[PDB]
RNA sequence: UACCUGAUUGAUUCUGUCAGCGCGAUAUGCUCAAGUAAAAGAUUAAGCCAUGCAUGCGAUUCAUUGAAAUUGCGUACGGCUCAUUAGAGCAGAUAUCACCUUAUCCGGGAUGGAUAACUGCGGAAAUACUGGAGCUAAUACAUGCACCCCAGCGGGGUGCAAUUAUUAGUGUUGACUCUGAAUAAAGCAGUUUACUGUCAGCUGACUCUAUCCGGAAAGGGUGUCUGCCCUUUCAACUAGAUGGUAGUUUAUUGGACUACCAUGGUUGUUACGGGUAACGGAGAAUAAGGGUUCGACUCCGGAGAGGGAGCCUUAGAAACGGCUACCACGUCCAAGGAAGGCAGCAGGCGCGAAACUUAUCCACUGUUGUAUGAGAUAGUGACUAAAAAUAUAGUUGAAUACAAAUGAUUCUUCGAGGAGAGGGCAAGUCUGGUGCCAGCAGCCGCGGUAAUUCCAGCUCUCCUAGUGUAUCUCGUUAUUGCUGCGGUUAAAAAGCUCGUAGUUGGAUCUAGGUUUACCUUGAAUAAAUCAGAGUGCUCAAUACAAGCGCUUGCUUGAAUAGCAUCAUGGAAUAAUGAAAUUAAUGGUUAAGAGGGACAA
RNA sequence: AUGUCUUCAUUAAUCAAGAACGAAAGUCAGAGGUUCGAAGGCGAUUAGAUACCGCCCUAGUUCUGACCGUAAACGAUGCCAUCU
RNA sequence: CACACCGCCCGUCGCUAUCCGGGACUGAACUGAUUCGAGAAGAGUGGGGACUGUGCGGAAACCAUUUUUAUCGCAUUGGUUUGAACCGGGUAAAAGUCGUAACAAGGUAGCUGUAGGUGAACCUGCAGCUGGAUCAUCG
RNA sequence: UCUUAAGGUAGCCAAAUGCCUCGUCAUUUAAUUGUUGACGCGCAUGAAUGGAUUAACGAGAUUCCUACUGUCCCUAACUAC
RNA sequence: UUUUUUUUUU
């Protein structure tokens, strides 16, 4: 009958629940990039850990190994398209140099306020929540949505949102009536 | 069990059929016939996936009940008919002719052919024997038996079989230097020139084949299918000419 | 020293198996009488009936009377002593009550200054002891 | 019922074997035919796959073969003489493959005389009966007599066989399984085989 | 991310465990904005079950299109569960020259009599109970339409399959008592279309039905090699047991069984016995590497249908939504009799720490395709996985979707809790009560009238729609150590020696100028899962898609990686063999190994 | 052990099962029984003194033939080879 | 020993709680095997011939026997669980009784094996060990 | 504390030895002054006046289970003398 | 020559 459904975890808990250094460093990451909870930062840590581990495992191999070649260019390609790796810095010895801040910057929430669409990062988030941003003619409502390089310059207000042309919001309509 | 099995779970279906995992619990179970279950394709699947002429499995049956599909010159109305390697499928209404061939990966494709090609097919001589009344016959790998063949035809050879006249036209001999197709194993879908033959007496002989790109590969004789004399193929081949592109070469070609 | 030859796999494997039995954890997990000896029979909790309320003198250097209760388990009829945690919670437990009992935390060993008690009460009359203590729920 | 399963036996080492399942149909057995000498009686058995077997319970006529002469005649089973397996089968007149029996010699004598046009150890003082004369003293053209003259060249018959023909009962051996095919076809003993079985029979009679 | 921290002492360094700490499974406490996927009476009781469903659809149509009934086909697949089971079962390779097959593929082969529906007469309290009387059909039932011998004038026999025997050697396979060709009888019971609808023009062409023979395919039965749990408080076991001959049975081989005969067969390289809270595998959890633990459960194989046993029908069953009996336990009786098998779906009772609606449909995947509790939908659902609101949801009517719905998606009306706060370990020596009491406290320890530890208020800390507790697995753990532990005193060298199995064994044969073992490379090697390539499901977990023009279309992806067997090459290392008419005729050296001799 | 220009030529190391030896005490049988001496009995000491101290002693201590197979049977260190 | 000799500490006895062992009772219960006795039902065979087709045929009940063999009886045996008068061991538990065994030469150095004795720790004999209170004592 | 030459040791027990006594508890039975196992301040057990065990043996004393039966319920018939 | 003990927690 029905088969097993595939599920995966995207977060790994820290080995030490209480260390002041880690707690401060993670709270600062929540601060700069407006996040919701520690799971939000552990998710990025986990993705970065996967990337770094894959790079290390490939680098254990010599330069012209078939697997090394294929997987290395694939990984570098994905990172470039996300905008996390430097398009001149095409190597795994250099992909083993990234930080959680690189990934956290490419989030839609950060770009919304970085490009001026919103004042504060919290403003960016509540706009993305209330469906006032669109990407390449698509209303994205996920503050964690990553912005590819191509999508970087094609993000503006929704064509419907009252701040992008549309029926006035509830407050305005109440006042008008 | 207590008797023959009539179902075939989707996950148990052959991988090379390339069915989708979440597309129901069952898959069309081919009927017994010319081709083996693992090395065949239901006529229902041919229309459902490879040709897209039918949206669902009621529509496949609706199409096939009209008596519009011919396999090897005979009309087939059963949606579970096991079409297999080097089978001529003719849809007269749309004037379309295909030959069921293997892709380099090892999957069935849609190879459109012309009437001249469709008039014949190749078969591998599986046995040469003498039936009652002392008359010679040869049995192919697709179940066909042909009476009164040329006495020079031996096992493992290829015979050109004319669908219209139901007669043998030519015989290509399984010897070094002839073009050969690989139907089974991990080298399925590859075409090359037969090379050395390791003669294992009580087991399956081993055949080394070198393609046009210079790549060599071995296989078992039961997976080799001669498709021409020297280097000339008696039938056409799908885009690729049985050349196994490497994984890097595939990406480079795509880009 | 241990054998090191290239053909001593059997000796190494057999010796490892022989010596694994001298390990408390392995023997405790494979002895065979675990189910018949453990009062819960390998379960985490068990329902039982309260027989009486007893007081256990705390070990030294502490001094107190821990309010425990004697319980008879329904599944096998074995008698155990369970601790009633929290302050004044022995009042909630009446005689001839159906109580859910759980382990005390150390896998069948006494905890703290309470001697010989390896179980604690979780529910009484199908009501959570914590809920009763916090006032969330009341005695049925 | 009767089973042919390999389990229920001990192992090579003498260990008791585990029973894998309940008795399966495809490993069944059936009661033995135990064919006897008597009026023809053959029952039909439905076997696996819809096929059929012929369980012969009683048989009297056997379609036996003379190998040296390369012929086959239908004679009648008279009595059972020797059985390698067990003497009880001989004493109860059981027709089983490989059993030595006594069959009528007259059909073979008739064939011999009609084929070579010569007597087969005919009696030394008795005139041939009319039916014999119809095939022995028959008169046909020399064209046909040429064929018989050619065949008379190779006509010597072994003395041990002639002695049996004198008694009129021939020692034969059953070469079929009456319980499976429903017939008792066999062949006439001759040569070293005949000497062997004759010596066995005579020794057992002497004892 | 190849990691540790607290606790024995007045203090110190160790051994060593306990405790902490991370993940997962199950249960459970408290608590839960909307949505999306999705596990779910396995654990104990393969315990017991009220009631509904879960298997039905060419020939024969004098009923009213097609009912009823007779045929034929299917119900041996599918669904469930994991009790039994330790050369059983499974995994990989491999035979069947020892076998059996419906459905599907390829070759070859216008006869007669009776029975139902129907009419009618009845019995029983009671069954899907049935006896008589009168008709009537078939795709039911029956019948069936060049060589040998005698005699070369002429007579007979010779289809396929099949029994026995014999003859010569028309193909094959590594090899055939195989397949062909002949000869002889005989019985053998199978078979070589009295079918439906027909069409075209005496000549043609189809569909259907029936039907054997040979070869395939698919399925099955057995056979071989290698691997697969604990236990010596199990060391010897085995008597149809091991083998031979002849038979019997079977579809076939076989001590499968019988008659006679021989004395064999397994075992410290662990037989035999016992245990298993034991179905095997694919796989799952944890995870530097090496591993440890588990795997009832959607896929593959096996087994069972309350426990046994026996059988009918059939191509296929030792079938149980088939029958027959016994055992245990039920049901209805008018007491004469008649019945039952949820470990199918849904529900109920028991059992327990522990698990959902007596709902809608064949629209989807499939079953030969109207029928499908298989399958698909919706219900209950803090098992679980992903994404997200509490600041800077609800609600109305449409469309869409669907088999009908629901829900999402498009529009439009109004409109925050769980643990903690001495240390480990982030966070109060704030206030009030209580005075070794009540209580807390995983561990160390708090409390004896001035408690940062109890009970409260206020404040903080961690995580957060989740957060705690209990049991268990893995890490931690070099506290099972092959990698990789330790044995003077912390636990641990046998009192000592001899000795079989086991383990391990010195150097030495082409340097220069026959076997194995081992290594390399290939072959054979189901998916799902894991790794991994591609691809804006709005992201993600997932999924396997999709992306381009312009309409009559083109091009695509759905990769690749992941013991034993066979072959290829390599000839170090480690075993193993050769010799006690000509030619160099054939014995490595003699261990700062061992044994023996001789001296004093 | 040493000496050896003797001999054999890998016959070796360690060893589950298996076997010999194995202090003292102890057991069985037969002899001996000096000394010392468990147990026992006395005299002291003591709060008591079933002990230390003193006196008289039984088994034993000794020999022969059998058992037992244990010791702080200890260098609390297994054996073989090799280097510093 | 470190609360530092007014230290620490060992046994018997007494009270409470709890776990386990032995135990007369041919104890008891559950479960699996094996021998033997009986034996349902089916299937095979030999009879039989109600009934009905043409001296011939088909055939139901029934009878006899072979085989598979459930099931029931004793009997033996393996494995689990368990009652029991009484007799004992172990452990735990703030402030019981008796003594002083050990740690200093612990006031008789301590300990090992063995044997005997005694309320209890323990004492004594024999032979060992230093883990001793001597690394030593003059030839 | 009185006191003896010594104050009954190891064992065993309501025994063929215990008055009280049909001791008390358990076992056997529906029911037991009986049996067996325990307890022991034992009127008045006890170590070659030998103590405690003990396989095999017994026309020895005792209790129970099974088989069997006219011993009995409850008697009847038959034969020889 | 004789020379036994020292409640619980802190």
């Amino acid at each position: 009958a029905r088969l097993k459904t595939v599920q995966s975890k995207v977060t790994k808990s820290p080995r030490r629940p209480f260390e002041k250094e880690r707690l401060d460093q993670e709270l600062k990451l929540i601060g700069t990039f407006g996040l919701k909870n520690k799971r939000e930062v552990w998710r990025v840590k986990y993705t970065l850990a996967k990337v770094r581990k894959a790079a290390r495992e490939l680098l254990t191999l010599e330069d012209k190994d078939p697997k090394r070649l294929f997987e290395g260019n694939a990984l570098l390609r994905r990172l470039v398209k996300i905008g996390v790796l430097d398009e001149t810095k095409m190597k795994l010895d250099y992909v083993l140099g990234l930080k959680v801040e690189d990934f956290l910057e490419r989030r839609l929430q950060t770009q919304v306020f970085k490009l001026g669409l919103a004042k504060s990062i919290h403003h960016a988030r509540i706009l993305i929540k209330q469906h006032h941003i669109r990407v390449r003619r698509q209303v994205v409502d996920v503050p964690s949505f990553i912005v590819r390089l191509d999508s970087q310059k094609h993000i503006d207000f929704s064509l419907q949102s009252p701040y992008g042309g549309g029926r006035p919001g509830r407050v305005k309509r109440r006042t008008l009536r | 069990m207590r008797g023959p099995k009539k179902h075939l779970k989707r996950l148990a279906a052959p991988s090379h059929w390339m069915l989708d995992k979440l597309g129901g619990v069952f898959a069309v179970r081919p009927n017994p016939g010319p081709h083996k279950l693992r090395e065949s394709l239901p006529l229902s699947l041919f229309l459902r996936n490879r040709l897209k002429y039918a949206l669902n499995y009621t529509e496949a049956k609706k199409i096939l009940t009209q008596r519009v599909v011919r396999v090897d010159g005979k009309v087939r109305t059963c949606h579970k008919f096991p079409t297999g390697f080097m089978d001529v499928v003719a849809i007269e209404r749309t004037n379309e002719y295909f030959r069921m061939l293997y892709d380099t990966k090892g999957r069935y494709v849609v190879h459109r052919i012309q009437a001249a090609e469709a008039d014949f097919k190749l078969c591998k001589v599986k046995s040469v024997r003498t039936v009652n009344k002392g008359v010679p016959v040869l049995t192919t790998t697709d179940g066909r038996t042909i009476r009164y063949p040329d006495p020079h035809v031996k096992v493992n050879d290829t015979i050109v079989f004319n669908i219209s006249t139901q007669k043998i036209t030519d015989s290509v001999k399984f010897e070094p230097g002839n073009l050969a197709y690989v139907t089974g194993g991990r080298n399925v879908g590859r075409v090359g020139i037969i090379g050395h033959r390791e003669r294992l007496p009580g087991a399956s002989d081993i055949i080394h084949i070198k393609d046009s790109a210079g790549h060599s590969f071995a296989t078992r004789i039961s997976n080799v299918f001669v498709i021409g004399k020297g280097n000339k193929a008696l039938v056409s081949l799908p885009t690729g000419a049985g050349i196994r592109l490497s994984i890097a070469e595939e990406r480079d070609k795509r880009m | 020293g241990k054998p090191k030859g290239l053909c001593t796999a059997r000796k190494l494997k057999t010796h490892r198996q022989e010596q694994r039995w001298n390990d408390k954890r392995y023997k405790k997990a494979h002895i065979g009488t675990r189910w018949k000896s453990n009062p819960f029979g390998g379960a985490s909790h068990a329902k039982g009936i309260v027989l009486e309320k007893i007081g256990v003198e705390a070990k030294q250097p502490n001094s107190a009377i821990r309010k425990c209760v004697r319980v008879q388990l329904i599944k096998n009829g074995k008698k155990i002593t369970a601790f009633v945690p929290n302050d004044g919670c022995l009042n909630f437990v009446e005689e001839n009550d159906e109580v859910l009992v759980s382990g005390f935390g150390r896998s069948g060993h006494a905890v703290g200054d309470i001697p010989g008690v390896r179980f604690k009460i979780v529910k009484v009359a199908n009501t959570s002891l914590i809920a009763l203590f916090k006032g969330k729920k009341e005695r049925p | 019922g009767i089973s042919r399963d390999s389990w229920h036996k001990r192992y090579k080492t003498g260990a008791t074997q585990p029973v894998p399942h309940k008795k399966r149909k495809f490993e069944l057995g059936r009661p033995a035919a135990n064919t006897k000498i008597g009026a023809h009686r053959v029952r039909l058995v439905r076997t696996r796959g819809g096929n059929e077997k012929y369980r012969a319970l009683r048989l009297d006529s056997g379609n036996f073969s003379w190998a040296s002469e390369q012929t086959t005649r239908k004679t009648r089973i008279v009595d059972t003489m020797y059985n390698a397996t067990n003497n009880e089968l001989v004493r109860t007149k059981t027709l089983v493959k490989g059993a030595i029996i006594s069959v009528d010699a007259a059909p073979f004598r008739q064939w011999y005389e009609a084929h070579y046009a010569l007597p087969l150890a005919r009696k030394k003082n008795a005139k041939l009966s009319e039916e014999d004369n119809a095939i022995l003293n028959k008169k046909r053209s020399h064209h046909t007599m040429k064929k018989y003259t050619e065949r008379q060249k190779t006509a010597a018959v072994d003395a041990l066989l002639i002695e049996q023909f004198n008694t009129g009962r021939l020692l034969a051996r059953i070469s079929s399984s009456p319980g499976q095919v429903g017939q008792a076809n066999g062949y006439i003993l001759e040569g070293k085989e005949l000497d062997f079985y004759l010596r066995k029979i005579r020794a057992k009679k002497a004892k």
